């Protein structure tokens, strides 16, 4: 399962 | 063994119209087992390899809930990271993100990493420890900064040590007739005359995996790298790899030249010789 | 920025004419990711041709393998034309059976 809590650059 | 499972995402802007072309697959191993693209038509996370086919519905829907959440996050990143490197909004750029963990031949969290790319170059990376990035310009210092204040900072670190370990460890149990099965590489060799005083020896390594393995050249015992050719190892489309390596040897001289092949499925490396 | 795609045209499995197999073009090492891939049977391109999704390599370069079933025999020749940025005329690169 992918991560699912990427933040914005 | 060693395992691993990793994620691959790509983000093309689209000047001219429209949103960026988004492409995610994923990795057990050496064999891809989900993929997105933007492109498609169901618009759902689709799988790729049998084993993935067990799962039930609300995986595929958490999937691709969270794969479209990454895909907007990359559009938002795509347009501010244009705004960090002053460039026009003319051009077509991309954002190349790769994430993931291995367990160890204990079965235990063995690494984490996660490395983020922007136009090929490397943009931000997390650490060996997790715990903070190294930004390679000004603007992913501006990111390294945001990131590491952050409330939720730690999310991305706890999935590495553990979500990430509990669902590779799940694949690896579902697909252990493929995933935990070595593919021992088929050899041969093949001989060609060049001219009528030289001959060319080919090392051939076929339908193995995984894809590591080191094809090497030995003249009477020793290590030979001159005048040999190494191509790049390939998929054969099947989920195996291909892989050969030749030597340019003395007509007549063959016997004294051995090829060494050492991979994961066999217990001793072997020894090939013309 | 920009690297071009480094080419391998080769067979699935060993050529025998007569007997079904595979032709895959393998394209690696390229950035950016555009690029047009055909698979030609003297000259004429293949439809039914199909590849793999999207990936890239540890350097940021992407790699695409595209492949279609084929039968070889003595008097038909293969080939794989590409297309890229970087190339200002596509590249033909002729099926060797031997590489």
């Amino acid at each position: 399962a992918i991560f699912q809590s990427s933040m914005t650059k | 063994g060693s395992h691993s499972m990793r994620y691959f995402f790509t983000s093309v802007s689209r000047p001219g119209r429209g949103e960026p072309r988004f492409i995610a697959v994923g990795y057990v191993d050496d064999t891809q087992f989900v993929r997105f693209d933007s492109d498609a038509a169901s618009q759902r996370m689709e799988p790729r390899a049998p084993w993935i086919e067990q799962e039930g519905p609300e995986y595929w829907d958490q999937e691709t809930r969270n794969v479209k959440a990454q895909s907007q996050t990359d559009r938002v990143d795509l347009g501010t990271l244009r705004g960090y490197y002053n460039q026009s909004e003319a051009g077509s750029h991309t954002i190349q993100i790769m994430y993931g963990c291995d367990v160890g031949s204990d079965w235990r969290f063995l690494r984490g990493y996660r490395q983020d790319a922007y136009d090929g170059k490397d943009y931000i990376a997390l650490k060996e420890d997790l715990r903070s990035w190294t930004a390679a310009d000004m603007a992913a210092q501006t990111t390294k900064h945001k990131w590491e204040a952050a409330h939720e900072a730690e999310q991305l670190r706890a999935y590495l040590e553990g979500t990430c370990v509990e669902w590779l460890r799940r694949y690896l149990e579902n697909g252990k007739e493929t995933l935990q099965r070595t593919d021992a590489p088929k050899t041969h060799m093949t001989h060609h005359a060049v001219s009528d005083h030289e001959a060319t020896l080919r090392c051939w390594a076929l339908s193995f995996y995984p894809a590591e393995i080191t094809l090497t050249w030995q003249r009477d015992g020793e290590d030979q790298t001159q005048d040999t050719e190494l191509v790049e190892t390939r998929p054969a489309g099947d989920g195996t790899f291909q892989k050969w390596v030749a030597v340019v040897v003395p007509s007549g001289q063959e016997q004294r030249y051995t090829c060494h092949v050492q991979h994961e499925g066999l217990p001793k490396p072997l020894t090939l010789r013309w | 920025i920009q690297r071009t795609p480094k080419i391998q045209v080769y067979s699935r499995h060993p050529a025998e004419n007569g007997k079904s197999n595979f032709l895959n073009c393998y394209v690696s090492g390229f950035h950016p990711s555009d690029i047009e891939v055909d698979l030609l049977k003297n000259g004429e391109r293949i439809e039914k041709v199909e590849h793999s999704d999207l990936s890239f390599s540890k350097d940021w370069s992407f790699y695409l393998l595209y492949y279609t079933e084929f039968t070889p025999t003595e008097k038909d020749e293969y080939a794989c034309r590409v297309n890229h940025v970087t190339l200002s005329q596509p590249k033909i690169v002729k099926w060797d059976r031997d590489m």
